[PDB]
């Protein structure tokens, strides 16, 4: 049955009188007795239409979130401050709504489909208008070599994926494979990368609990092409991911406090997420 | 605590040296927020490298550096007689603090 | 040839497409899928398990391990309800952190039926009748047992099986209902009473607890997403 | 060669997949259900009478 | 340009630094203070941000060291409440204005220290 | 026949329960082997099969009134039991399934529950506020011996020697998600009235077909007290509880030197 087909109907009931006992239970088996209302109160007889085509796991994770704002400016010609590019380390941990999103689940696999949108605006009195800028962006996958300055040979994009964006254009799209070594993502990494030996001294053996990759999914770098305006133009960059036919495979309980640094600490002082009722107050 | 560096390292005018910069966990390893200053007796710093091999403007090329692990180093390539003073390591500690190294005496043979 | 129309709506980036895109690493070679156990197809399976209710959530046992557990007693019989619940349960605080609740907290609209599970955790020995019941709303809540017998309840008998569970049936004026406190929609008032007291017998702990569980049916439903509110971010 | 599916009131609707690898492809939704016992699973089934 | 106070000897008391600043650079900027003991090698103290007020100490120096800010004059105050004999060094305030390339836990920009003031000296003995 | 009563036996080793609840497969899927379609590495795998299936049992440990909750985690657990824990030290990648069978007896007089809960990848929270993720491996894997769940937060205000140890709260799981929804994972309810053992058998779930056991935990078990103990004499009652494990088609795949981790 397709996930857009309809519920089971509730058969009609009537009243009972017998050994035949459902009501009662055993929560120490883990098990939950797989009840309806049928088998424990008098029902009519009703087609029923609902159906959990929207509870898909594939609706679930179809609206794309947020995940980093990269800042780029273009200085004033006069100026002796570098030109900024940036440069982010792909990852999803930073933002909370899609992190509590994906940690919901353990383990899973998507291919990932990155939108970026762009602003740009003005930075002091002068209204020498800068014409329409151009922006690259540029996908360093993991090992290659960052760049330094903003017209570094490593901009010259002989192997790495690129795209250009004019501004005033729709926002730029582009669709990225599942590209994790293993044979699904791992969101927890209960263990370490090394495991300090007694041959070793204290320095070269140690390891951060949780960092299965210090650089797992690549870094994005980003640039202005145009040179030097006489007026300084800054501009950000707002990166969406949209995952793209999720496969998940183990639940876990959503997180309930505020969330502290890539692993899953939390912070002195925050550690009380609920709040006052009187038991006998409805 | 503070970042570990050797107390003093020399060698004569044209020579190519290296000053080491090792951190702890975190710290140089986890994120790339590693600077280097310069410091001459009687001024305040100055910066001479900001991210790993990223080299300010009015700063001569024959400064140069890179990362590894848990260590990062600072090479001076063609040693000169004004280059001699303090050097410092500088880096991000894991959430929201900073930490200076211990510096290196470089002086000229 | 073919000249074309640009219709209205082009050049927007809708956060919820389906649309085509370009490949960024073309003839990539994707490793294969192994078969790791617990693959998840509809959350709706995800809500069907049972998980404890903070029932308590008084002033001091607020942010404790206490938040769980009902404290029941050999007192005297009275008719004073022993726990109650208003059964909105992405809103009201006691049912909006179980993972039902978490479930629909990220929707607006939900429907089917939930169903209750109580288990007794007090000695062997300690034997009683407890009444469980649910009252549609549009009514004053009950306050005393001589009200709540007249709606939907089961009598739990305390023996040797340990738990027993209540299905609250889907009795709505609308095909959905809101997930916010909306006064139109509400769920309506659950609530426990002593049928009898728990008896225990001499050289026995006088006071004993029961945990509670929610979980969905196989006749559950939710439509309409939303974001979650529980998760602040700031600074 | 489009593929061709039925939309859920039938009216059809129509797809193209314009490009060679298949992270380009739409979600086609139309995903399977399955069975929520295996997250309700010891080794013997009951439904009534249930032993401790 | 940055500008400092006055230079400190007495044992004991509290001390107050003073710096300031450009109003471009104090509004936009975060503002640090490092201390530079006799020969020691540098050692940070802390960080302000006037534009919202957010201060964060060195763990060394959590309890002694206190700051606090001024808009009108685009002034910067230092207040050590209490002296050891440790505390005998050249003190400098710094303005952080060199921004990295690296994205900063995904919505901010990290600033390096590159603009360095004067500083003064202050001495704890009698 | 009863369902209340149960016997099982892995190798030469045999468990028997008289007041048993039915077993939990977790995610209801069976241990098993490596098949041909899904093995990534070339080398011929170990199968040792009863050499290191057997039912171990780990340190007991007594809970009281003023008792909090203990942890563990598999295979680290097992490090020191026998010629498991020699396998696992000896080669580089190995997977195994666990059944594990907790038991802890009390008379009809007493009251109080235990949840019994397997949390792939468990997690755990550190000891500061500054310095995420700085939990070092000595205190990160505590071996047969577990750990403790604490009832309040307390960093370590010293930097200047740190501790770097663990400091999981116990209602929010050791992780901050909240212990009512603990139930999401695979569990049994030992409720001291109703059942006096309850087990568990885990398949086998990681990302990788097979991993490297010293590096990373694939399960942990948590043994939380859901209800406090309690009995009629007021001077401090204590019952023990054993937790006992035997690992299920096993495998270890590559060969290498003995690892001495520097666990002293």
């Amino acid at each position: 049955a397709t996930s857009r087909d309809a519920l089971p109907n509730t058969e009609a009931s009537g009243p009972t009188h017998s050994k035949e006992i459902p009501a009662l239970t055993a929560v120490e088996t883990g098990a939950t007795n797989p009840l309806v209302p049928s088998d424990t109160v008098q029902t009519r007889h009703v087609v029923q239409h609902r159906s959990r085509s929207e509870s898909s796991i594939e609706s679930f994770f179809a609206r794309g979130a947020c995940v980093t704002i990269m800042t780029v400016d273009n200085p004033a010609s006069t100026t002796n401050k570098d030109k900024l590019f940036a440069v982010w380390k792909i990852t999803y941990k930073d933002t909370v709504q899609l992190r509590r999103k994906l940690e919901f689940f353990t383990y899973s696999r998507f291919d990932m489909e990155l939108t970026f949108v762009v602003t740009a605006n003005f930075t002091e009195t002068n209204n020498g208008h800068a014409l329409n800028q151009v922006y690259q962006i540029m996908y360093v996958p993991p090992g290659a070599p960052v760049p330094e300055k903003w017209d570094d040979y490593t901009w010259q994009t002989s192997s790495n994926p690129s795209i250009f964006y004019t501004y005033g254009t729709a926002p730029a799209r582009i669709s990225v494979p599942y590209v994790g070594i293993s044979n699904a993502y791992s969101h927890f990494y209960d263990g370490f990368s090394k495991v300090p030996l007694k041959d070793q001294s204290a320095a070269l053996g140690d390891s951060l609990y949780g960092a299965a990759s210090l650089n797992d999914f690549g870094i994005l770098a980003v640039r202005v092409v145009n040179d030097h305006n006489p007026t300084k133009v800054t501009s950000k960059i707002r990166v969406y991911l949209k995952p793209k036919h999720i496969r998940v495979w183990c639940p876990r309980p959503p997180r309930a406090v505020a969330y502290y640094g890539p692993g899953v600490d939390y912070k002195d002082g925050t550690l009380t997420p609920l709040s006052t009722k009187d038991l006998t107050t409805y | 605590s503070a970042l570990t560096q050797p107390a003093s390292v020399s060698g004569s005018p044209g020579q190519s040296i290296t000053i080491s910069c090792t951190g702890t966990i975190t710290d140089i390893g986890y994120y790339n927020y590693v600077s280097w200053y310069q410091q001459h007796p009687g001024k305040a710093p100055k910066l001479i490298i900001f991210d790993v091999t990223n080299r300010p403007s009015g700063v001569s090329d024959r400064f140069s550096g890179s990362k590894s692990g848990n260590t990062a180093s600072l090479t001076i390539s063609g040693l000169q007689a004004e280059d001699e003073g303090d050097y410092y390591c500088f880096s991000h500690r894991s959430n929201n603090i900073r930490v200076f190294g211990g510096g290196t005496k470089l002086t000229v043979l | 040839g073919l000249p074309v129309m640009n219709t209205p709506g082009s050049n927007q980036y809708l956060t919820a497409d389906n649309f085509q895109s370009p490949c960024a690493l073309p003839e990539f070679d994707v490793t294969p899928p192994i078969d790791i156990p617990g693959e998840v197809k509809n959350m709706m399976e995800l809500a069907e398990i049972d998980t404890m209710i903070p029932f308590d959530l008084s002033a001091t046992k607020k942010n404790t391990m206490e938040m769980y557990r009902v404290r029941l007693s050999d007192k005297p019989h009275t008719d004073d309800p022993i726990l109650c619940l208003s059964l909105s349960p992405a809103s009201d605080p006691r049912l909006s952190h179980t993972m039902l609740g978490e479930i629909l907290n990220y929707y607006t609209h939900w429907a089917g039926s939930l169903k209750f599970t109580f288990l007794f955790c007090g000695s062997m020995m300690a034997t009683g009748k407890l009444l469980v019941s649910y009252a549609p709303p549009g009514a004053d809540p009950p306050k005393k047992r001589k009200e709540a017998m007249l709606g939907t309840h089961v009598i739990w008998d305390i023996g040797l099986q340990s738990s027993c569970t209540m299905v609250v049936p889907w009795i709505s004026n609308t095909t959905y209902r809101q997930t916010i406190d909306d006064s139109f929609t509400e769920g309506g008032y659950i609530s426990v009473f002593y049928q009898t007291r728990i008896v225990v017998p001499l050289s026995t702990p006088r006071e004993m607890d029961i945990l509670g569980f929610v979980s969905a049916c196989n006749d559950f439903s939710v439509r309409l997403l939303r974001d979650t509110t529980h998760i602040e971010q700031k600074a | 060669g489009a593929q061709v599916s039925s939309q859920k009131v039938t009216i059809n609707y129509t797809t193209i997949n314009y490009y060679r690898d298949s992270a380009s492809n739409a979600a086609s939704k139309q995903d399977f259900s399955q069975d929520p016992s295996k997250f309700t699973e010891p080794i013997k089934d009951v439904l009534i009478k249930t032993a401790p | 340009l940055v500008q400092s106070g006055a230079e400190l000897k007495k044992p004991g008391a509290s001390v107050k630094f003073s710096c300031q600043a450009s109003g471009f650079t104090f509004t936009t900027y975060d503002i640090h203070w490092v201390r530079q003991a006799p020969g020691q090698g540098l050692e940070w103290m802390g960080m302000i941000s006037p534009s919202r007020d957010s201060t964060i100490y060195a763990q060394k120096f959590q309890g002694r060291v206190t700051m606090t800010s001024d808009t009108s004059t685009s002034t910067v105050y230092m207040e050590l409440t209490s002296l050891r004999s440790e505390d005998t060094a050249l003190y400098y305030c710094a303005t952080a204005s060199r921004p990295s390339a690296w994205v900063f836990r995904s919505l901010y920009t990290y600033y390096y220290m590159d603009v360095w003031g004067t500083g003064t000296t202050v001495t704890v003995s009698s | 026949y009863s369902d209340r009563v149960l016997q099982l036996t892995l190798g030469n080793s045999t468990i028997t329960t008289q007041e048993a609840a039915n077993s939990v497969v977790a995610y209801g899927r069976w241990p098993e082997y490596l098949r041909d379609s899904e093995a990534n590495p070339v080398d011929q795998p170990t199968e040792p099969d009863v050499a290191a299936c057997r039912f171990y049992t780990l340190d007991t440990v007594s809970w009281t009134k003023e008792s909090r909750g203990w942890w563990w985690k598999l295979p680290d657990a097992l490090r020191d039991m026998g010629l498991f824990g020699q396998n696992m030290y000896y080669h580089y990648l190995g997977r195994s399934g666990y059944t594990v069978h907790v038991q802890c007896n009390a008379s009809k007089f007493h009251q109080g529950a235990l949840g019994v809960f397997a949390v792939p990848e468990m997690c755990l929270a550190g000891d500061s506020n500054t310095t995420t993720m700085h939990t070092s491996y000595q205190n990160a894997n505590p071996g047969e011996k577990g750990g403790t769940f604490t009832g309040t937060f307390t960093p370590d205000n010293n930097q200047t020697s740190p501790a770097r140890r663990f400091c999981p709260v116990d209602y929010l799981l050791g992780n901050g998600t909240l212990l009512g929804n603990a139930f999401v994972f695979p569990h049994q309810i030992i409720n001291l009235r109703t059942n006096n053992c309850a087990t568990l058998v885990l398949p086998y779930v990681n990302s990788l077909s097979i991993d490297s056991m010293v590096k990373h935990n694939n399960w942990g078990i948590a043994i939380l007290p859901l209800a406090p103990l309690n009995f009629a004499s007021e001077s401090s009652p204590e019952i023990p509880i054993t937790l006992t494990i035997a690992p299920m088609c096993c495998e270890f795949n590559g060969l290498r030197n003995i690892t001495l981790p520097r666990l002293q």
